[PDB]
RNA sequence: CCCCGAAACCCCCGGGCUACACGCGCGCUACAAUGGGCGGGACAAUGGGAUCCGACCCCGAAAGGGGAAGGGAAUCCCCUAAACCCGCCCCCAGUUCGGAUCGCGGGCUGCAACUCGCCCGCGUGAAGCUGGAAUCCCUAGUACCCGCGUGUCAUCAUCGCGCGG
């Protein structure tokens, strides 16, 4: 019904990190071979304290870089646009994409006439 | 395919001519046809040394110069 | 080509691309009969050697400056065929390898036609290809007249070669004929003066202009 | 005899009587290069003509399109490789490609990521800048 | 006769269609799909490419001497089309002209020295010149002023 | 007996000169056998500038050089003739390097 | 075991060649002149050959290895070589002006070398230049 | 000189300078046969190299990965260039021309590749069939054509400065 990769989510959770990252494409494969930032992991902990605890709080983040992942659905996250934080209610077909994907920074443009 | 046109061995360079400077005014003796001597100035086109060919169509036009 | 004799033909002789002979060519005008070069010279190539002089070019062999005009490149800011034909990349510009051989394949397609030596038959055709007279403008104490003029036998060369060659551009062009092809046929054309050979047809009316003009 | 003008390949995707990884070509999903795979991997001759085409070499080359991996291609060598759904490696053709094409794009409009909506409003994705040389 | 004697590109064809009769030439699995390089735009045209292939490489290395994949690969190599970009060289693959050494170095006419890359043996230089040899009688059919040498 | 090769390296010539011929002069006051003042490659280091600040205006470049003449000289090694050319002067604005084959 | 050996010369282009007593064999780096592939290069290479005779090439030995720039450069300069060699070998001045009268950059050097590229659009050259 | 002066000084995170209905300059690629592809065959110079060049071997379809001789530079490497030639397919058409765009996947750099990098493979297959008025560069190893080096450089060259063919 939403399959991955042939996986389900009730699987995808299971999984460790390895395998899911076999799973996911080169680049977001790349990041987290080379691992994680220290601002990762917080907002990674953060997240997991958020689906069990409350973490008293909504989640908010200057980290645009954090590629999504099993774990970080369910969830609303609030992104750093440059200006604002922008929610982003993460949907399973989200599952190996950037945050910032979501969050954006520059606005449609609508043009003026020339002059 | 030569037509009527009559040789003319180039005696003397004279001043160049010409709006642009191309044009070289010069004299030139006939060899062939009825004068057989009679030279003749004649403006032309292009690079000419001394002893240098040129035909005419005519011999009947002689442009003058200084 | 795909004869292994004519891939590594080899010299013998001097005779011009060790093929063809010059002692047998004769020019009939008198006034190209000077600067048109046609000693025993196995390579045509020269290089460069005779531009910083003034009239090296009367000293170069004849076939040289047709190939050297066939590297060519078209027509960038004139138009033949009413037509720019700018071929920047695969332009023939300073491959004078391939020019040889456009002329050769030409050379070997009219004497598998024409019975004759190519190098006579090129002679004809720039003979019957090369003006006489010109028309430019000049100033008579301050005011322009369109004037005739009497064309240098140097310059009679350069304009029959050059378009000699761009006829042969002009037909190769975006069409299914060969370079070569169209060499030897505006050559021959030309050769028997008749108005097909876009050279010929530049002759005679930059010759009736001039006619008109005086 | 067996001369045929015209060829239905994959359907009634119909081709002309060039040479035959050419007129492969002719189909949406199919360059030359996957096209001499196929050929390759089939036994047939590339520079072969369709009219002689045989309606066995006809049906052996669409089971091939049909799982080419399971013929010798690999899976490199492929449209669709690790499918978002099935992680078979895959080769679409034409329906199923433009299909394909578009179920991925409106995947990413109904995440509302930017290149969906890049998409949706039809501008440049993949870096470019769009100022002096994207006028429409 | 000797290589140097003859030409290049007739040698190869005629000593690949030579190599056909060597087991050891065997192309490998993934031969009638990969291109010869980045630099190329398609697929090799022909069947026996590999073997052409082979034998190009076998005449490099009888000429060049101590030689491995690296000046090969700047040898196969060649112009990109890099679209509307300006174009440039690009090395070739690797893996072709090391399955074709080392299928070389089977069949037993090449060695390779443990530094300094790959160098041809005495079977393997005998029989490129046999097949030289064979080709220049074949064409001083043709051309004396080559039987000459 | 083993050598010694004197590679020496400077931006003038008549240091170079100098030195080389106070090896010249002490190898035949001695008659160790010298193998030449062996010019090698002078090495040109180029460095193109553009030399305006602005910006503004045509553009113009300064095409500054370094340049660096080498010599090499092979020398049979005994103490006594390594003791003086350690002893030579070697001026400033040069560098030298005594190398030894055995 | 008279050898003769002359050089040659040509915009970054340096054949040597050694002239001796053979056959007629004349080898460029290891090659048949005879199958040199551009036949203009072929061409260059034979002139001071086919001009000077079999009557004494017939007689002589060549052996030319160039090492420089293109196959035109190297062919010039592998001509050159022979020329010299040919010349230096039979100690024939009517020889020498044939060549001479024929083309004097046989036995004389072509001088010529690139002119140094400045600025403006320097890749293309010297006095290539932007567009205004 | 005026001003800020605990902010208009300093540092950090994130964004932006990379936005695009449009007008302009300089250029790259093309509009094909004076060619495209495939396979074979050839020929350079200038410069640069220490956490840097890296031969050579192995792995890999490629990009790339592992190990690693030698090299502080006429010793080793970058570095067997492309235009060119030979053979075979294509035979004047939006094509075996053209490669915009986009999809999927695979990699390198980096702390970080979404915004916003570069590379590879399969696939897609955009305009464009020579260009008005007008205008630019160039006099000999020059212009045109061909590629290479280096500076910028963690990774990025349709650029600059240079090199030869
Ligand atoms: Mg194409
Ligand atoms: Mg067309
Ligand atoms: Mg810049």
């Amino acid at each position: 019904e939403f399959k991955y990769r042939g996986y389900t989510f009730e699987e995808l959770l299971n999984m460790s990190l390895e395998d899911f990252a076999k799973l996911l494409p080169s680049r977001q494969r790349r990041s987290l071979k080379r691992g994680l930032s220290p601002e990762q992991k917080k907002l990674l902990r953060k997240i997991r304290l958020a689906r069990k605890g409350k973490y008293k709080k909504p989640i908010r983040t200057h980290s645009r870089d954090m590629v999504i992942l099993p774990e970080m659905v369910g969830i609303t996250i609030h992104v750093y646009n440059g200006k604002e934080f922008v929610p982003v209610e993460i949907k399973e077909e989200m599952i190996g994409h950037y945050l910032g994907e979501f969050a954006l920074t520059r606005k449609v443009v609508q043009h003026g006439s020339p002059g | 395919m030569s037509d009527e046109g009559y040789p003319a061995e180039v005696i003397e360079i004279v001043a160049r001519t010409g709006v642009t400077g191309g044009v070289t005014q010069v004299k030139v003796r006939i060899l062939e046809g009825r004068d057989k001597g009679r030279v003749i100035r004649r403006n032309v086109k292009g690079p000419v040394r001394v002893g240098d060919i040129v035909i005419l169509r005519e011999t009947e036009r002689e442009a003058r110069e200084i | 080509a795909k004869a292994l004799t004519e891939r590594f033909y080899q010299p013998k002789e001097l005779k011009v691309m060790g093929r063809w002979s010059v002692e047998d060519v004769t020019v009939n005008d008198p006034s190209l009969r000077p600067y048109i070069n046609l000693e025993a010279r196995l390579l045509p190539h020269s290089h460069g050697r005779h531009a910083k002089k003034a009239f090296g070019k009367a000293n170069v062999h004849i076939v040289e400056r047709l190939i050297n005009k066939v590297m060519r490149s078209g027509a960038s800011s004139h138009k033949a065929g009413g037509h720019f034909m700018r071929r920047e990349h695969r332009s023939l510009m300073s491959k004078k390898m391939k020019a040889y051989e456009v002329v050769k394949e030409a050379f070997m397609i009219i004497e598998r036609r024409t019975k004759q030596n190519p190098i006579q038959v090129l002679v004809r055709a720039i003979e019957n290809s090369a003006p006489r007279e010109d028309t430019t403008t000049i100033a008579f104490g301050g005011i322009r007249y369109h004037m005739a003029v009497d064309v240098s036998p140097l310059r009679r060369l350069d304009i029959a070669l050059k378009n000699i060659a761009l006829g042969a551009s002009a037909k190769c062009y975006r069409n299914k004929t060969s370079y070569a092809q169209a060499l030897a046929e505006e050559i021959i054309a030309a050769a028997n003066a008749d108005p097909k050979s876009f050279a010929y047809s530049r002759k005679e009316e930059i010759e009736r202009i001039a006619q008109s003009s005086r | 005899d067996e001369f045929r003008h015209i060829v239905r390949i994959a359907g009634v995707d119909l081709n002309g009587n060039k040479q035959l990884r050419w007129a492969l070509t002719g189909i949406r999903g199919i360059g030359i290069n996957f096209a001499t795979m196929v050929l390759r991997v089939a036994g047939i001759d590339p520079y072969m003509k369709t009219g002689y085409l045989t309606n066995e070499q006809i049906k052996k080359i669409e089971e091939i399109l049909e799982d080419p991996v399971a013929h010798g291609i690999p899976a490199w060598a492929v449209n669709r490789p690790k499918d978002y759904e099935t992680g078979k490696d895959m080769h679409l053709i034409t329906a199923k490609l433009v299909m394909a094409w578009r179920e991925d794009v409106n995947r990413l409009r109904r995440v509302r990521a930017y290149r969906g909506i890049r998409h949706e409003l039809g501008l440049p994705l993949r870096g470019q800048r769009t100022r002096s040389n994207f006028r429409h | 006769a000797t290589v140097y004697d003859v030409p290049g590109d007739l040698l190869v064809e005629r000593t690949a269609k030579a190599l056909k009769e060597v087991e050891a030439i065997k192309p490998p699995e993934w031969a009638p799909f990969v291109k010869t390089g980045r630099h190329k735009e398609r697929i090799p045209e022909q069947e026996d490419w590999w073997y052409y292939r082979v034998a190009s490489i076998f005449r490099k290395i009888y000429i060049d001497g101590p030689v491995g994949i690296e000046r090969l690969r700047t040898w196969y190599g060649g112009r990109k089309n890099r679209g509307h970009a300006p174009e440039h060289f690009y090395k070739a693959g690797g893996s072709i002209i090391r399955k074709a050494l080392q299928q070389l170095e089977a069949a037993g006419f090449v060695q390779k020295v443990p530094g300094e890359g790959r160098i041809v043996t005495p079977q393997g230089q005998s029989f490129l010149d046999r097949i030289a040899t064979e080709l220049k009688k074949e064409l001083e059919e043709q051309l004396p002023e080559l039987k000459k040498y | 007996m083993q050598k010694a090769r004197i590679k020496l390296a400077s931006t003038d010539i008549k240091a170079l000169n100098e030195v080389t011929d106070q090896i010249r002069q002490i190898a035949e006051r001695t008659g160790v056998r010298m193998s030449g003042p062996i010019p090698l490659p002078t090495k040109r280091i180029r460095i193109t500038t553009r030399k305006s600040p602005d910006g503004e205006g045509t553009a113009t470049f300064d095409k500054f050089e370094l340049r660096v003449h080498k010599r090499l000289v092979d020398i049979e090694a005994d103490e006594r003739a390594m003791r003086q050319i350690m002893r030579i002067r070697v001026p400033e604005d040069v560098t030298i390097e005594i190398e030894l084959i055995s | 075991m008279k050898v003769i050996q002359t050089a040659g010369k040509r915009k970054t282009a340096i054949a040597r060649a050694t002239i001796r007593e053979g056959k007629g064999r004349v080898r460029i780096n290891h090659r048949p002149v005879e199958i040199i592939e551009p036949e203009i290069a072929r061409f260059t290479i034979m002139e001071p050959l086919v001009l000077a005779g079999e009557e004494i090439v017939k007689g002589v030995d060549i052996d030319v290895k160039v090492e420089g720039g293109g196959f035109m450069g190297q062919a010039e300069a592998a001509r050159v070589a022979i020329a010299r060699a040919l010349v230096e070998w039979t100690n024939d001045m009517n020889l020498k002006e044939k060549f001479m009268k024929y083309d004097r950059t046989m036995l004389v050097g072509d001088s010529r070398r690139t002119e140094p590229h400045k600025p403006n659009r320097s890749t293309k050259g010297p006095r290539a230049k932007r567009q205004k």
